[PDB]
RNA sequence: AGUCCCUCCCGCUCGGGAGGGAGGCACUCUGGGGGGACUGCCGGCGAUAAGCCGGAGGAAGGGGCGGGCGACGGUAGGUCAGUAUGCCCCGAAACCCCCGGGCUACACGCGCGCUACAAUGGGCGGGACAAUGGGACCCGACCCCGAAAGGGGAAGGGAAUCCCCUAAACCCGCCCUCAGUUCGGAUCGCGGGCUGCAACUCGCCCGCGUGAAGCUGGAAUCCCUAGUACCCGCGUGUCAUCAUCGCGC
């Protein structure tokens, strides 16, 4: 199986749950007190949003690697409610993305190509592929049309 | 043996390659079975259901779609897949079935966006600001 | 009531204050007035062979 | 929430929505039979086609027409239930995905409640909500006269669908009832003929006014 | 190899220059890559027609189109000397690169 | 356990059927963001229904509100990042917050600044246009 | 897209997937030249013609679809404050420079818009998809610091090679369950930044706190016939900074 073979949301939540056990990945000291982006209104409602964000970033690096902080910020931006003014799209803060990428590199799942961005290490590829194949094995019983893939 | 086909809709271009396989239809690297929304999945899937189970399992297709929104990409993939199936099978019965079901599956949609004009161009071509008189 | 079906057979013309109503000829399909040809007024698009379910058949729409 | 099998449902036959067939659906009146379309089609989505062609609505599936009808905002320049429903950015207009989901949920609710084909129930509702006579002005000599006139089958069908959609919107407006629940209730009541249904009430009112001006 | 970039505001001058280069190349006998037509650069400027504010607003859309072609020619002394003397009309602009 | 329908925190009665975040939101000087911050600092699940709070937890919340910065709240998430008089970081609640804002406006009016004049006149102070809007009569 | 090599991954590999090399242009695309659609044919109406309504075929049936091009004349219609210009006027002043203020005021009436009066939803985490255009004291990948605004270094790009550029509406899971509320985002406090010689009159941005009308609208009135209206975002002109604005996508 492969990351392409399963829905993104299920794989990312499963990957976050697995990453919870990795000692390198831990929330920063300012995680409780920080919004995910300038366009957001209030803080995340999940006490473990850090692991979900890290899993999503790792999946993005896998699929679209090499990538950089600015492009990840563009992806993680969104619409903002400016009040009486019309809504507009805005980017996201770079601190979360930078720290998550640094932690992933320390864990060994991501390696930086100079002047190009961050690509996925073979260890990270194996990690994601293992999680994806177990997820696909689970999904096969529920839906029998994926057995041929 | 491979057969190549193309489809266009709005601003979406879909290139499809049909070959003999186990019936695993993949679009942009993803299986067609886990495509969302359900409306787009049904739009893409209609030609295969029309063709039948035996042909669907006999042949496999790989599609690459660029441009447009999700509905436009689904329509382009649908057109490319229908053309690929028609050419591969080479039979006229399913061709007539396609014609009587949805004539545009093999014939693209020529509709495009009408350019905007002054007096509320941003709103659209025929949109205009309301008058006030007195 | 249950009304009576009648099949249009000919279109005369549009005779509305804003050209909204069309005048047609209909023959009653069933009922004791069956077979009689009458001329009525219909609102909305209409083609030949359409069936209008008239609440009655006693009156005739006067000529254009 | 919803089961994964329903989330990733994969149809295998040519039937409406891939769930409900139309083999057993019957239309009683002969007036609306030609225009009421039960053609086999799993995707009720013809895009904007058939609008240019005159009388092109006779070859569009019922579910597609209902989806297009409910894909609206309600109110605007008309009052139903004595209130405007001018919702601009919260409307379903130009959201066919949302309209499709609403129709699917309404059909599921109707099937669960009644035990009969939701398309058959919709056909009954349209039949019961289709008017037969109206009043219009005619200009002769130098003055105008109100006269009762008949309604073509296409106008009957359009009015019935419009009334059903407006009724559902009105009873879902600013309440605890979901839009799908409101649509299911509208269809059920219209089929059952009780005056509680807005479509049937409007049909009765139109017919009464036609009789009065007759 | 030599890269020829030709740009002009009129198609016919570019066509004539390209035909001349093609004749030179075929006479020499060396390999030539047919003129690749790069995307045409169309610059549009919208300006209010009226010189004052009174009257209904109306605008005119001036447009200028620049057409560009690219040619790759095997580098050799005789051919390069033969193409250095191209007519190069006033509108056409020529750029030479070596690689 | 003892599910209190009404709980008094920092001298304001809180609902018993409402989550702790929006319950703390009922106190002037605290919003959803700062309430979530306070809950996370105290170690309480923000989503628990207010009413299950114990005396120790209520006192802990009171202490956090008394000195939010010393309890880990960032210095940039407080209501009064730099006090005019003391020069420290403070977060005011209800009556003290009202007195502080009134004192600020009074200091402006006392020094006779443009913003103080506009405050006393009741007109916009931040540089808005008053020809077509702000019609209060 | 097919063919060969190398590297990596998985269900340990029958099979499947990703990247780079050489290589191809096969498909998309770019841009020059041509074909095609011409009431062409069938039936009917009109007079047998002018022509008109349907049908076959077709990508395109009837001006193929949207634009540019606005006649003789008039409107003592607007423009001398864009340039040109007659007469009159100022001509050491109404001419030319510099500093500060004003055009930004505010009991009130009006035009055109944005935001909303919520479930056809608000918030949170996650998952997909464009095009038009612009870029030299310019766009700026990529890296480091910061909670955000923002700061420091810096590759490539004179632009089919690099950047603005992984848009939103939409989809999945959870909280909210009809309430002036987890709707609404005006109005004000403190604090941190950017541009600019200069930010109080009089700029824009971000954090925490605050939380006004508004619960669908009288008479009346406006736009629109198909990729049109509605809904939702993006590019550019203005620009040292500033877009609820005009022109396009």
């Amino acid at each position: 199986a492969t990351v392409y073979d399963v829905p993104g949301d299920l794989l990312v939540e499963r990957v976050a749950q697995r990453l919870k056990e990795i000692p390198e990945i831990k929330p920063p000291e300012w995680a409780p007190f920080v919004k995910t982006g300038r366009h957001k209104e209030r803080l995340p409602e999940q006490e473990d949003w850090w692991y979900y964000r890290v899993a999503s970033i790792l999946r993005r690096v896998y699929l679209d690697g090499p990538v950089g902080i600015e492009r990840l910020r563009t992806y993680y931006g969104g619409r903002k409610n400016r009040g009486h003014a019309p809504e507009k799209f805005y980017k996201a803060g770079g601190s979360i993305i930078r720290k998550a990428l640094q932690q992933l590199e320390a864990a060994g799942f991501v390696e930086k190509v100079p002047g190009k961005g961050r690509v996925i290490t073979p260890k990270g590829r194996s990690f994601l592929d293992k999680i994806a194949t177990e997820l696909k094995k689970e999904l096969e019983e529920i839906i029998p049309e994926l057995k041929k893939y | 043996r491979i057969i190549q086909t193309t489809g266009k809709r709005k601003t979406a271009i879909a290139r499809a390659v049909i070959r003999e396989g186990k019936g695993r239809v993949r679009i942009n690297g993803k299986p067609v079975e886990i495509i969302e929304p359900e409306i787009a999945r049904f739009t893409i899937l209609e030609p295969l259901i029309l063709a039948g189970e035996e042909i669907w399992n006999s042949v496999d297709i790989d599609v690459k779609v660029e441009g447009g929104g999700f509905m436009g990409q689904a329509e382009a993939a649908r057109m490319a897949i229908a053309r690929a199936l028609v050419e591969w099978t080479g039979d006229m019965s399913l061709k007539e079935k396609f014609m009587k079901y949805d004539r545009t599956m093999l014939v693209g949609d020529p509709r495009r966006t009408e350019p905007h004009k002054p007096n509320r161009s941003t709103k659209g071509p025929r949109a205009k600001r309301q008058k006030s008189y007195r | 009531d249950e009304g009576y079906p009648a099949e249009v057979i000919e279109i005369i013309g549009r005779t509305g204050t804003t050209g909204d109503v069309t005048q047609v000829k209909v023959r009653i399909l069933e009922g004791r007035d069956k077979g009689r040809v009458i001329r009525r007024n219909v609102r909305g698009p209409v083609r030949i062979g359409d069936i209008l379910i008239l609440r009655e058949t006693e009156r005739e729409a006067r000529e254009i | 929430a919803k089961p994964l099998n329903e989330r990733f449902f994969i149809p295998h036959e040519i039937k409406v929505m891939g769930r409900w067939s139309t083999e057993d659906v019957e239309v009683r009146d002969p007036s609306l039979k030609p225009y009421i379309n039960l053609e086999p089609r799993l995707l009720p989505h013809t895009h904007g086609r058939h609008a240019k062609k005159h009388f092109g609505k006779a070859n569009v599936h019922i579910v597609e027409r209902l989806i297009n009808k409910i894909m609206r905002s309600g109110g605007s320049h008309y009052k139903v239930a004595g209130h405007f429903m001018r919702r601009e950015h919260r409307s379903l207009n130009s959201k066919k995905v949302k309209a499709y989901e609403v129709v699917k949920e309404a059909f599921k609710i109707i099937e669960q409640r009644t035990g009969k084909n939701p398309i058959q129930v919709l056909v009954w509702a349209i039949e019961n909500a289709a008017p037969r006579e109206d009043t219009t002005s005619v200009m002769f000599g130098g003055i105008r006269y109100h006269v009762a006139v008949d309604i073509s089958p296409m106008r009957r069908l359009d009015v019935a669908l419009r009334n059903i959609a407006l009724g559902a919107s009105a009873k879902c407006y600013r309440n605890k009832m979901s839009f799908a629940e409101a649509l299911a209730e509208e269809i059920i009541l219209a089929a059952n003929k009780d005056p509680k249904s807005y479509a049937y009430s409007k049909k009765l009112e139109i017919e009464r006014i036609a009789e009065s001006s007759r | 190899k030599a890269r020829i970039k030709i740009a002009s505001t009129n198609v016919r001058s570019l066509d004539e220059v390209a035909n001349q280069i093609k004749q030179i190349a075929e006479r020499t006998g060396v390999r030539m890559s047919g003129p690749i037509p790069l995307p045409t650069k169309r610059i549009r400027i919208t300006t209010r027609k009226s010189p004052d504010g009174e009257g209904s607003a109306t605008f005119d859309r001036w447009e200028l189109r620049v057409h560009k072609r690219l040619i790759d020619i095997e580098a050799d002394e005789r051919a390069m000397r033969q193409i250095m003397r191209i007519r190069v009309p006033e509108d056409v602009t020529i750029e030479i690169e070596l690689i | 356990a003892n599910f209190r329908h009404i709980v008094r925190v920092a001298g304001v009665d809180l609902d018993g059927n409402k989550q702790l975040r929006w319950a703390l939101t009922a106190i002037k000087g605290i919003g959803i963001n700062f309430a979530t911050m306070v809950c996370r600092v105290a170690g309480l699940d923000p989503f628990m229904k207010a009413g299950y709070l114990t005396d120790e937890q209520v006192k802990k919340i009171e202490e956090i509100l008394a000195d939010p910065v010393a309890h880990g709240i960032p210095r940039w998430a407080v209501n009064r990042p730099k006090d005019y008089e003391t020069g420290r970081d403070l977060h005011l609640i209800t009556a003290k917050l009202d007195m502080a804002i009134r004192e600020d406006i009074m200091r402006l009016r006392r020094i006779r600044a443009y913003r103080g004049i506009r405050h006393e006149l009741g007109l916009p102070v931040r540089g808005q246009r008053t020809r077509s809007n702000f019609r209060r009569g």
